[PDB]
This record gives structure tokens, C-alpha cells and sequence, in this order.
């Protein structure tokens, strides 16, 4: 599954529900640290749709239980991500993820 | 006499152009794992563009049907509307 | 003589080590380039996937507005053949 | 300054895709001088688009339009109807004339 640990504290209020943009920077970690992907680096906040399955499960389950402003930790085990293929040159098979996301806004 | 001297020296030069070998031929052994790697990179991002693309194109099938329903039931409310 | 074996087999060890060294630092320098111009075409390819999911998002929030009127449309229509 | 398209094997010169169709196709890509960037077939697997939802480049919108179910042809693209002035760094380069060697499997 995915575990949400926070970084920082949003609203404690203002949750997305489907069909709503979620507004978000994010910085994609394997489990030892070593950066994979930032929306940071790029300075381009990135933008999904909840409920469409846009994104990976721990992302839809994950950022669903965020607040508008909050920073959280997602843990992501290999089932809820890219399981036993991975992508080959950036994600290894049966890796555990670590995601550190900010929701900006929604829209 | 002296020969003995310039055999020792070139043995030392020999040593030292091994070891040159040793640091070039492991300095491109770790760049070909990291290319190897940066091309494994590439065919992942292309197959997450084929994925992409397929998920873009499913939308606008969708879209399509949902585009012909919209016109004919606007059709419909303008002749109910007339009547 | 007894030395001049010895700086034949010194001379042919030393110059075969060099060859060998230059082509490990050529292969060496062809890779870096390599693995540069293959880290270009992975920024590309990132940039291809950040557009086609914004095509994906924006062809999301577009059918939830076409379905939102044709629901409009059906409770209009709906209405005329009530009231 | 646009698409020319030169057909290398003929279609049913009947079936050509409306907008709204998926194009099933089969294409090479190639720069000015003949290098492969892309291909389909070294995939094995066809490429799927669906005509007037500006899924594609213009060239390509415009080329493929004039084609029939059956048709391999030469699509010649201009900048300005592809990458422009920027390009794709490490695949195409800045003012790329493209050309797709493409055909036509069918329309779903
Ligand atoms: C492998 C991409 C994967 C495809 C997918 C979609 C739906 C369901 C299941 C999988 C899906 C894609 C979504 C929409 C496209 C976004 C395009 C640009 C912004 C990303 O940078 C892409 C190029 C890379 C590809 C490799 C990935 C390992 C990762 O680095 O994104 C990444 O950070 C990630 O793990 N990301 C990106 C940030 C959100 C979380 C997660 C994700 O869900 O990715
Ligand atoms: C830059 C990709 C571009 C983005 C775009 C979308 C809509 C309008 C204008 C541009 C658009 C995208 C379409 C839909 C995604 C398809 C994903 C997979 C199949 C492609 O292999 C992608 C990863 C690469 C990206 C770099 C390109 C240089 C090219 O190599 O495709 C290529 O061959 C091309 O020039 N292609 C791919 C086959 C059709 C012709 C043309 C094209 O229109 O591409
Ligand atoms: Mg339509």
C-alpha cells in the first residue's frame, strides 16, 4: 500500500475530491534517497486529475488524504507503483518508492 | 655497462603505462554502464509516451460519443422547444 | 647478446600497452559524448510525456464539462416535456 | 513550406479517414539526410491516432488525410509543419525537414 507521513501541515480541511485538479510539486526518491524525478528541478508544479487514474495507486490513495498546503512523505511499496518490471534505467523491480509532495491548490 | 640501467627504466615506463591502461579502460567501463542505463531511460520514457498517447486517444473516442449524444439531444430540446 | 632480447620484448610490451591505452581513452571520450547527447534526448523525451499528460488532464476536465451539459440538456429537455 | 506526399504502393483509392476515425498505422521516421529517429515497425507494433482531435503534428493531420486504407507513402514535412526553430535535443535538430516513410493498415 502507501503510507502518508507529514512534513509539513496543510488547511486540515480542504481535501480533493474526484474530478478535481490537483496542483502539486513533487520530488520522486527510491528507497535509500537517491533522486529519480522533481518537479522542483524543472520549476513546473505538475497537475492530475483525481479519480481518472491518471497517476499510480499510491498517488490516487495518497494525495486524496492531503490537505490544501500540506507536505507529505508517500511510501509507496512496488504493488501500489511500478511492481516486478519497474522501468528499466530509473525504477528497479519490487522497488519501494519515497514521494515528498506539496499540494498547492486545487482547481 | 650502462644497458643494464635503460632496461630497469623501461620496465618502470612499462609499469607506469599499464597503469595509465588500468585507469582509462575502468573510467570507460563505468561510462558504459552509465549509457546502457541512460539508453534503458529512453526506451522506458518512449513506452510511457506509447502509454500516454493510447490514454489521449481513448479520451477522445469517449469524447466523440459523448460529442454526437450532446448535438442530437440539443437537436432534440430545439424541436420540443418549436412544438 | 643477452640484453638485446630483453629490450625487444621491452619495446614490444610497451608499445602494445600504449595502443591498447589509446583505445581505452578514445573509447572512453566517444562514451562521455555518447552519454551526453543520450541525457539531451531523455530531457526531450521527459518534456514529449509532460505535454501529453496535460493532454490527458485537459481532455479529462473537458469530457467532465461536455457530460456536465449534456446533463443540463436532459433535465431542459426533461422539463419541456413536463411543463 | 507545408506536406508533399508521393505514394511508394497504392491504396484502395476508396477508404479515406474522416475526422473522428483512428488511423492504424506503420511509420519510419527519418531526417533530411536519411537518418532513423523512430520507427513503428522496429516495434512491432502499429501506431494508433484518431484524425481532426490534433493528436499529431500538422504534417502529419494534412499527409495522412490524403491517404487511402492500403497506402505506403512519402510524407516530406517542413519545420513549420513539425518542430519549427527548437526541435527535440538528441532527435531533432533545430529546422528539421522530416520525412515519414508511412502506411495506412486500416481505420477503427
Ligand atoms: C511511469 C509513469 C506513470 C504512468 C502511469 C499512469 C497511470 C497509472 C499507472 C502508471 C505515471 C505518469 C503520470 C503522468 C505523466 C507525467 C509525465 C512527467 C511529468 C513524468 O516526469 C514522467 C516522464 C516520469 C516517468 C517515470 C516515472 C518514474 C516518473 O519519473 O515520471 C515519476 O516521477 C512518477 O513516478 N510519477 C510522476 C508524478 C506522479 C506520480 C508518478 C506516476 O504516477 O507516473
Ligand atoms: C513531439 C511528439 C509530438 C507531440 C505533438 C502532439 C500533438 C501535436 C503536435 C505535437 C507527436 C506525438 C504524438 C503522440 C505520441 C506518440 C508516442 C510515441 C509513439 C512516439 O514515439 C514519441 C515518444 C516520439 C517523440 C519524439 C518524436 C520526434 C517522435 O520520435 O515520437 C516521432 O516519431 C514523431 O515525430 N511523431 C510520432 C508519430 C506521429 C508523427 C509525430 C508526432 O506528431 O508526434
Ligand atoms: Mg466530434
Amino acid at each position: 500500500g502507501v503510507q502518508v507521513e507529514t512534513i509539513s501541515p496543510g488547511d486540515g480541511r480542504t481535501f480533493p475530491k474526484r474530478g478535481q485538479t490537483c496542483v502539486v510539486h513533487y520530488t520522486g526518491m527510491l528507497e535509500d534517497g537517491k533522486k529519480f524525478d522533481s518537479s522542483r528541478d524543472r520549476n513546473k508544479p505538475f497537475k492530475f486529475m483525481l479519480g481518472k487514474q491518471e497517476v499510480i495507486r499510491g498517488w490516487e490513495e495518497g494525495v486524496a488524504q492531503m490537505s490544501v498546503g500540506q507536505r507529505a512523505k508517500l511510501t509507496i511499496s512496488p504493488d501500489y507503483a511500478y511492481g516486478a518490471t519497474g522501468h528499466p534505467g530509473i525504477i528497479p523491480p519490487h522497488a519501494t518508492l519515497v514521494f515528498d509532495v506539496e499540494l498547492l491548490k486545487l482547481e | 655497462p650502462r644497458l643494464q640501467r635503460e632496461l630497469e627504466r623501461l620496465q618502470a615506463a612499462l609499469r607506469q603505462t599499464e597503469a595509465r591502461e588500468i585507469e582509462w579502460r575502468e573510467k570507460a567501463q563505468d561510462l558504459a554502464l552509465s549509457l546502457a542505463q541512460t539508453k534503458a531511460s529512453v526506451s522506458s520514457l518512449q513506452e510511457v509516451a506509447m502509454f500516454l498517447q493510447a490514454s489521449v486517444l481513448e479520451r477522445d473516442s469517449e469524447q466523440q460519443r459523448l460529442q454526437d449524444e450532446l448535438e442530437l439531444t440539443r437537436r432534440a430540446l430545439e424541436k420540443e422547444r418549436l412544438h
